[PDB]
């Protein structure tokens, strides 16, 4: 009955390492596949990212999405109620982050995406946001992978 | 047992079937039939029978159909902040969508087995309804930042239109639903 | 209520709802106490201009009194025609409505085209534009009282 | 607009057009403005702050449900050729705003 | 404990054909008799009313004064969290149609009302609402009945 | 199960330990370790352990201990000022004490475990830290009865001499700490 | 157990009894003592003593009884605004009827067990009292009226005339009745 507290999914989180949790609004949105980064936890992350595998850059570029979705997600709830005018540009950036994250980012439809085509289109989103605002990510990956514009998935979601 | 859907039998048929119609007892006191709930129902045939409905109905009937449950989906999420500030502490953008929300309410879902009409709908009315309702919505967000207070737009007389195609009869729905369309336009326009 | 399980999730949804709202108006807050701010400065600003601008008309009108004599200054004011032209047009702040002052000031309307008194026209100059900062400062502060009312309002 | 103050400078703002009159201390004051109160007509009046530091809770009595007359206080003869603080005054409106009284 | 998920009133609701709730907040208010509208339900109301059984507008009647008054019950969930003073024009409307409802309609007394009597009285109190907003109700039966005001019955 | 410590082996266990320290993972998310709830946690070993304290530590180490513990306590009741008003509008006598507040937060309740010498601290070295804080605090107050500008302070060359305390050697420590003692009265002193 | 009114004790008692005297814990925490919750309890044999109350005590007794269960219902449904919207948004009459339910609840419903006069009290000695309670209602409405503010109302030294009325002997009663009915009377046409 959607119970996080039932049986069975209360004893699976104690033999389990971490949760992916589908979302009913996202899939009554029209959004493919429909999983909200939320509440999903990966509980051995740490152990499979870093330099020697994947690329260097995975851990941070995860943290700030992370961040920034969240921050995305109230901001678009204020917005109902004290009017677009009444922010300001930060808030408004963050709105259009959120907005285009679940267009581009969750919405891959039936797309083979690699970890790199994965990462080009985290970067491309995170470029929206302004330099020095992207706090959890050093300035050296900063310098080597910001700036790079949306059309490669823009120009075919 | 007592309306209580954590009953056994109620929870082994959930598993095996693939569509349900959950009722709900708060729709039927208000006697709003045919009361589903549409929070807790779903349909596991909706992506199976699209190359049908292309064929037989029209060719954007599925966008037209998740635009409308998009539309339902932006309208719920809304109403908790209804009930927390008032309906009037909205911005006039949000109080066009709980409007437009009501009216699919009261005018698409709603349907009447008693009347000597409304009791049996094809296809292709409720496909125009969807069209009215959807041309209404986008000359309605047209309007609203063109500079026109909500206040105006829901005393046009296209409304009762809208709201009584349910008992235009079969026959007589095409040219109800061409002079409908066309007065959507003529309605739209005089604003501002 | 009847306890039922059910009942008890919907419940427990309540909660979350109930928890969400209070940290939406808290932000709300937040937002209203950003404005409620800035606009104190600059109803300070207004007030500050004002005392200067109630410096200067006093010192004139002082000065007008005694060089020239309380009869012709007295026969200036009669001289004068009265204006009313203040037109209360209503602003809306924040799902509320206020009245905003906007004066007429016509020019050309008065009497006394040339300065035949010494000094009395200065001193009516000086308190037109003294009138001409009154109704700004009226308009900062009604707007900054709405504001604080709205504040109390949330919390 | 209408304007009550000291008797001195009362001719000062009949000079402008406004409608000034002139009272000479509390009594008066408040009586007069409650005659200001009861007709209509005029959107605004201004009151000596040394003579009726709250024009608006004086009246309040009659006005529970109407707000068109703004009332506000001035400065007087005493205030504007030595100043007066004006940021006490809106610290004072912190104070009663908010409830905390914190500036700095 | 007024518990309609008891199971003896369930298994009972589930045979019978319909039930008539009694509701303590208006035995509280002194509404005799005490009927709850909205809990109520009759399943055979269809076969003995309409045209040549009682007359040709009962159930259309049925179904708006069903509506108003769930309308009515729902505003005044609102006025508990916003106030009476805050609200819209149109939903007083519904409050003093609901007040009423429960004033007249629902109180009788002791008195037999005949069907027509109890017809003319829900004319007269769908009349204070807008002739726009009776959906449910054909054009014919509103260009015929309405427009009856409630103070030439009870005076 | 779900941070509810109403669930029957909390109390089953609270009712017998001597010590409960409650961890909470909103320090965590600031990376604040260890991420422990100064507010929710306590102890009953206090009151017999002093004798031991106040002959093997310092004379004075209890009672700065409850000066420190009532600093910190003293920040938390301006929460609901700060939530409110923004933080920097507050007078001097407050902003000296939210700051003194973060010092202590940063600087004192703050470890690295995996650090060469900051992962293992001695009573001598936290007794030297706590009074070179309370002596910073003692003399930022007077100086404020004195009147200053209240960020001058906040940019004195002593909160170098604060913060860098932790990772100095337990061997070179007490050079440190009277260096800091004489430095933080010279410094003082030479203000306004 | 617990005070749960759902328990099967008191479920089957409910259903042969006539009467039914609630009580409440709050109104016990607070000294208000015999404590009867007014709103839950109820009584079936109201209407068949009406004849002798008509014979033995007065003919206008049952008009007397239901404008105080007026008043007290007024009373509770105002008591839900003046909470959370703040007793001074009511109007003079709202809080007239706040302070005369008030009234009504600490000087007639309260009734002390232990007092020597206060422990017994008569059918005529009652009557009195709520003759006193509405002839004093009905002079401050109709005082209200004339412009006099509430709070002057509030500060009639008649008030205490009531107060003390319920301590007074059987024997004692008359006399004081009666110059009571005097001094209401007085009191109002002296104001204002």
């Amino acid at each position: 009955d959607d119970d996080r507290t039932h049986p069975i999914p209360d004893l699976t989180g104690y033999i389990t390492e971490g949760q992916i949790q589908l979302s009913r609004e996202l899939h009554r949105k029209g959004i493919y596949p429909p999983i909200d980064p939320l509440p999903s936890l990966s509980r051995l992350m740490n152990n499979g990212v870093g330099k020697g595998k994947t690329r260097e850059d995975h851990k941070q570029v995860s943290d700030q999405l992370y961040s920034a979705y969240a921050n995305g997600v109230d901001i678009r709830k204020l917005v109902a109620i004290i009017g677009e005018d009444a922010l300001t540009e930060n808030d408004r950036r963050y709105l259009q982050f959120a907005d285009a994250f679940e267009r581009f980012f969750i919405n891959q439809g039936q797309q083979n995406r690699s970890i790199e085509e994965s990462l080009q289109i985290a970067w491309a989103l995170l470029s929206m946001l302004p330099q020095g605002e992207l706090k959890r990510i050093s300035k050296d990956h900063i310098g080597k992978y910001y700036g790079q514009k949306l059309e490669e998935i823009w120009g075919a979601p | 047992p007592g309306g209580d859907m954590s009953e056994p039998v109620t929870q082994s048929t959930l598993r095996i079937v693939g569509a349900f119609w959950r009722l709900d007892a708060s729709l039927a006191f208000r006697r709003h039939f045919p009361a589903i709930n549409w929070n807790g129902s779903y349909s596991l045939f909706t992506s199976a029978l699209d190359p049908w409905y292309r064929e037989n109905v029209a060719e954007d009937y599925p966008e037209l159909r998740d635009a409308i449950s998009e539309l339902l989906q932006r309208e719920a999420g809304l109403q908790e902040i209804v009930q927390l500030v008032g309906p009037d502490a909205l911005q006039d953008a949000e109080r066009l969508v709980i409007e437009v929300g009501r009216i699919i309410r009261e005018d698409f879902l709603q349907q009447n087995a008693y009347h000597e009409v409304d009791a049996y709908c094809s296809m292709k009315k409720a496909y125009g309804i969807m069209k009215m309702i959807l041309a209404f919505y986008k000359e309605a967000e047209a309007a609203i930042k063109r500079g026109v207070s909500i206040d105006e737009i829901l005393q046009l007389p296209v409304l009762e239109r809208i709201g009584r195609a349910r008992y235009v009869s079969e026959e007589e729905f095409p040219a109800y639903f061409e002079e409908a369309m066309k007065e959507i336009q003529g309605a739209f326009k005089a604003l501002a | 209520v009847s306890p039922t399980r059910m009942n008890l999730l919907q419940r427990r949804g309540q909660l979350r709802l109930a928890q969400k709202g209070v940290d939406l108006l808290k932000k709300k807050r937040d937002a209203l106490v950003a404005e409620f701010f800035g606009l104190v400065r600059e109803a300070m600003e207004a007030r500050k201009a004002l005392d200067q601008a109630a410096k200067e008309a006093y010192a004139a009108l002082l000065l007008a009194q005694a060089f020239d004599g309380p009869e012709v200054v007295a026969g200036a004011a009669l001289g004068v025609p009265p204006l009313e032209g203040v037109e209360a047009e209503v602003e809306n702040v924040w799902g509320s409505k206020v009245p905003r002052l906007k004066a007429t000031f016509p020019d050309g309307a008065l009497l006394s085209p040339v300065g035949t008194p010494a000094y009395t026209l200065e001193a009516s100059r000086a308190f037109r534009r003294y009138a001409e900062a009154l109704i700004r400062v009226a308009n900062t502060e009604t707007r900054l009282k709405k504001i604080g009312e709205e504040i109390k309002k949330t919390t | 607009m209408a304007v009550i103050a000291d008797p001195e400078t009362a001719q000062g703002f009949r000079l402008a057009g406004l409608e000034g009159y002139g009272a000479s201390s509390a009594e008066e004051a408040q009586s007069l403005l409650e005659t200001l109160v009861e007709r209509g007509g005029y959107a605004l009046v201004a009151v000596d702050e040394a003579l009726l530091p709250d024009p608006e809770r004086a009246v309040e009595r009659l006005m529970r449900g109407r707000d068109l007359p703004v009332l506000l206080p001035i400065a007087g003869l005493k205030e504007a050729f030595q100043g007066h603080d004006v940021e006490g005054y809106m610290r004072e409106l912190v104070r009663k705003t908010i409830g905390f009284d914190i500036k700095l």
